[PDB]
RNA sequence: ACGGAGGGGUACACCAGACGUGGAGUCUGCGGCUCAAUCUGACCAACGCGCGCACCUCACCAGGCCCGCGCGGUGGUGCAUGGCCGCUCCCAGCCCGUGGCGCGAGCCGUGCUCCAUUGCGACAACGAGCGAGACCCCGGCCGCGGGCCGCGGGACGGCCCGCAGCGGGAGGACGGCGGGGCGAUAGCAGGUCUGUGAUGCCCUCCGCCCUGGGCCGCACGCGCGCUACACUGGCGGGGCCAGCCGGCGCCCGCGAGGACGCGAGCCCCCGCCGUGGCCGGGACCGCGGGCUGGAACGCCCCCGCGCACCAGGAAUGUCUUGUAGGCGCCCGCCCCCACCGCG
């Protein structure tokens, strides 16, 4: 009973496995699919069953938080022995955002202009 | 462009003054070492007390050499 | 099964098949009509009501549990209204044309109805599925 | 929604607090809360009047039960204070120190009054009499530092005091500085 | 059955009561906002004031008394 | 004699001064902008 | 000086031994909710006797607040008829 | 205080760039002009500012009630005043006791570093305080408890090299935490008496209410904006994802919207048009059908009509990571109504 999760922006994937459905749809047919090559970077850079579940953000915040569940899912049924920490090192000497999460989120509003840096214009005359 | 204020530096030369047996030089026994009433220390907050026990600390391996 | 096949496949061969076995088959009111109120023009493509009618079974399958109702559709196939000099918006679309589409889709015992709102009944499930 | 009977509540009480200062003026109040009224006074002998009369005359006024506390250290609340220099409008030095005197009596870090309006000549002007050590920012201007201010309607035009007390070692929390060792 | 509701706006006096109704046995934080300019007339710069009102309620089931809090049983 | 209010309308006013305009009635509050600012501290609102 | 039951009824809400007092809305229904008169039969009596000096007054949040006096409640007495 | 004086620091002020504005039409504010009135304040720090003008608001015009059909008084005076705000200035600055110098105005206290009068170290000064920081709110990672909220841990210039501290590596969720709140002494004849039962002194008895009109009238010059000038695009059909938190079922109706009941856009995919002011662009105007309301002059929908505009002179503004820009969504004032502001 594999239990795991990934974080974009907003997007949060819940991850569910045991020894590849996407909100119930198969993972081969993810729709944004320029960006297809991306969600299967783990399967194919290194089977089970997994079961994933990502709710919140947009399309491509979304695609990332399933890279990461996915790749943090196949690394908690190997434990203990060397495989756990090499496995995550070859992982993370390809994209270590693969491993950690991505910290960065929208800052705010401030008053006086559009965006959080982006003043008004000011005029002389 | 860390620089400590006078009131972190004051705190730390009695602190390692009155206990200089119990401060080793380094970090995590300091930073318990910052936290005793008992040795008595009033500190109203934790990162207040952090950036005093990181100038402690900096006092210790400063007396060996 | 239903969830499998690429969306876009099986609302465009299912719509073919909607013109087999006297299904849902157009009214007349389809000419001269605009599916929303946002749209500036209307659709071109003269077997637009056979895959509307395909989009919006295959939208009943996927909430199988529990109910959609018409007004919640007309949502579903919004878009932004353009050409106004003003920040553009968006509009839902046009209830008459679903509704249409629901009540004749409620004839061979495709659907049932609820407490409120339409529901994917077993036969048509099935046969979706199948 | 069960917030909109609290906050109906919370107007009712300003509106009560309101009230008492406008009205209780002449035995010095200070501050109130709902629950039922506790009122905060200085001297209960007169809220209470004789026989009460005052009082429950007060508790009908509600309905278009009270109780109270005393205030027991007079000259930290820097609220009945400025009602005291409100009194004496007497040279305006001299009853600044009066107020700071007292102040430092009951045990105060600082204090200090401000006065503004008509001194002499058609023309406003500022005096700022002082004693001891005040505070202005951070978080614990909310805490350790109390404020108060009143407009005395004088004979000529408007006259404002505010006054300020600073007493950082009182019964409570610690201001984030003092760090004692030993 | 019966059911306890509390409200109030202040979370330590809350969760002192909260505390001691166990010693005898969705409600989420919404936040009401109010932005105003702070200059009493409309000159200057525009600066604006943000208020904020955090209120907290609790819901306990069933089969001290503090000056600010709401209760209601239903 | 008998035509003195027959004009019906609103006349919203603050609950603190009795002002008609900058009214705040969101939440149910019914008090001026300017009334807002010192009445604030103790209906409850605080700044963070 | 216009009607006499509403000038006693103003006096209803006035209790001559007992405690209760007065508040008032200033409106300028259209009735006190105290009886049911209109607001401004109340208004030219309560200036009356604010002029003679039955009653003190505050005032707070557009509302008249009222207490019965030591002079007001004698005057009143011979208006009611008690010991 | 100032210097087209020297020396030392510094900031999106410049550098390297991005995105614009100034040119077109159009929303809104300002000046002028007109008018019975087009009520009035302000000229870096006035000009989408004084929280959405059919009535009301309302201060202004034409009439009319009360006390056609003292008491009040948004009257004056912000150069008579309080309070609040803006600005000098988010600058790093201010200042006390005892001693010392000078007849006195006064002075002392008050190089190397840091975002910083932040600190080392030196000194006829010794010793304190305020501002700075600390503090409060939010958000990233981990534990105990409850059923996500609420209680804690966590980061400290701590480790390792090279020379109070400047560099380079490492681990870690985060590297010198990040975005906000608060905000010293001294002042300015900025603003506000039209937000109040704050208010002096002047003047009115210009109070309160009802009907109708104005504040929106337009040769013209300015400020903040909105929508474009296309193919990195417009259109038709389909697919699918938010957060600030948040009702929608059933019939009529092209639509807009009505009678009756109960608990996202961008983007992707498939086509069409084909460098043509064209299917770009949608102002102006002509019939209709609706909603709000006592009342359209307010707003929405349908058909038709298809302006100017080919990237904009002299000038000119803002900005360094989830940032610029693009895309939409919500709240406020609100009978109706956003091209606005807060998010
Ligand atoms: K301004
Ligand atoms: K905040
Ligand atoms: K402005
Ligand atoms: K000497
Ligand atoms: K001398
Ligand atoms: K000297
Ligand atoms: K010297
Ligand atoms: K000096
Ligand atoms: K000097
Ligand atoms: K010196
Ligand atoms: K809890
Ligand atoms: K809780
Ligand atoms: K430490
Ligand atoms: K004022
Ligand atoms: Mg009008």
């Amino acid at each position: 009973t594999v239990h795991t999760l990934g974080k974009k922006k907003n997007s949060v994937a819940v991850a569910f496995v045991k020894a590849i459905l996407v909100n119930n749809v198969p993972l081969a047919l993810v729709r944004p699919e320029i960006l297809r090559t991306k969600v299967s970077e783990p399967i194919m850079i290194l089977g089970l069953d997994m079961n994933i579940k990502v709710a919140g953000g947009g399309h491509v915040s979304q695609i990332y938080a399933v890279r990461q569940a996915i790749s943090r899912g196949v690394l908690a049924s190997v434990k203990d022995e060397a495989a756990r920490s090499e496995l995550r090192a070859k992982l993370v000497s390809y994209d270590r955002q693969l491993v950690v999460s991505d910290p960065r989120r929208c800052e705010a509003k401030k008053f006086g202009g559009r965006g959080a840096r982006a003043r008004r214009q000011k005029s002389y005359r | 462009g860390k620089v400590r204020t006078k009131t972190i530096k004051r705190a730390a030369r009695k602190i390692v003054e009155n206990n200089y047996e119990s401060l080793k030089p380094k970090d995590f026994q300091n930073n318990k070492a910052i936290c005793s009433k008992r040795n008595v220390a009033i500190i109203p907050s934790k990162r207040l007390r952090n950036k005093v026990a990181g100038y402690v600390t900096t006092l210790m391996n400063r007396v060996v050499k | 099964s239903v969830t499998r096949v690429p969306a876009d496949v099986f609302i465009n061969s299912f719509a073919a098949h909607l013109k087999n076995r006297g299904i849902i088959k157009c009214p007349a009111f389809t000419d001269y009509v605009k599916t929303g109120v946002s749209r500036q023009y209307a659709p071109r493509d003269a077997d637009w009501f056979y895959i509307k009618a395909a989009s919006v079974i295959r939208h009943f399958y996927i909430s199988g549990s529990h109910s959609i109702g018409v007004a919640g559709l007309a949502r579903k196939y919004s878009s932004l209204q353009k050409g106004k000099t003003t920040p553009h918006h968006t509009k839902r679309a046009s209830c008459k044309v679903i509704r249409s589409i629901v009540s004749q889709f409620l004839g061979q015992k495709l659907l049932i109805a609820g407490e409120r709102g339409r529901h994917i009944s077993p036969n048509g499930r099935k046969m979706v599925e199948d | 929604v069960y917030y909109s009977k609290y906050l109906n509540d919370c107007i009712m009480e300003a509106e009560l607090h309101e009230f008492f200062s406008r009205e209780l003026v002449d035995a010095g109040y200070a501050s109130c809360s709902l629950c039922c009224v506790i009122i905060q006074c200085a001297e209960p002998e007169v809220v209470m009047g004789d026989n009460h009369y005052r009082l429950h005359k007060i508790e009908y006024l509600l309905a278009g039960n009270i109780w109270v506390d005393k205030i027991i250290k007079r000259g930290l609340s820097a609220e009945i204070m400025v009602d005291n220099l409100r009194a004496k409008l007497m040279p305006i030095r001299r009853a600044a120190y009066s107020i700071i005197r007292t102040a430092m009596r009951a045990g105060a870090a600082g204090c200090e009054v401000i006065v503004a309006g008509k001194l002499r000549a058609q023309r406003a002007r500022a005096n700022k009499f002082k004693e001891g050590c005040l505070i202005s920012t951070g978080h614990p201007k909310r805490i350790f530092l109390a404020e108060a201010t009143r407009h005395i309607k004088m004979r000529q035009g408007v006259i404002g005091v505010k006054v300020r007390i600073y007493n950082p070692n009182i019964r409570g929390a610690v201001m984030p500085d003092k760090i004692e060792i030993g | 059955k019966y059911t306890i509701i509390v409200v109030g706006k202040d979370l330590k006096l809350v969760e002192r009561y909260v505390k001691s109704i166990v010693k005898e046995g969705r409600a989420p934080v919404r936040r009401l906002t109010i932005t105003t300019r702070k200059s009493p007339c409309g000159e200057g710069t525009n600066t604006w004031h943000r208020f904020e009102l955090r209120m907290y309620k609790r819901t306990f089931w069933v089969t001290v008394v503090i000056p600010g809090i709401q209760v209601t049983v239903e | 004699e008998t035509e003195f209010c027959t004009h019906i309308a609103h006349k919203r006013e603050c609950r603190i001064c009795g002002n008609y305009n900058s009214v705040y009635r969101k939440y149910g509050l019914f008090i001026c902008r300017r009334c807002f600012k010192e009445n604030a501290g103790k209906i409850g609102f605080v700044k963070l | 000086m216009v009607h006499i039951p509403k000038a006693v009824y103003k006096a209803v809400y006035a209790h001559l031994y007992e405690n209760a007092s007065l508040a008032l809305k200033e409106y300028w229904d259209e009735n006190g909710k105290l009886c049911n008169p209109t607001y401004l039969h109340v208004n030219c009596i309560m200036q009356s006797l604010e002029s003679r000096g039955v009653v003190k007054d505050t005032f707070a949040w557009r509302h008249h607040y009222y207490l019965l006096t030591e002079k007001g409640e004698q005057f009143i007495r011979k208006e009611l008829d008690l010991t």
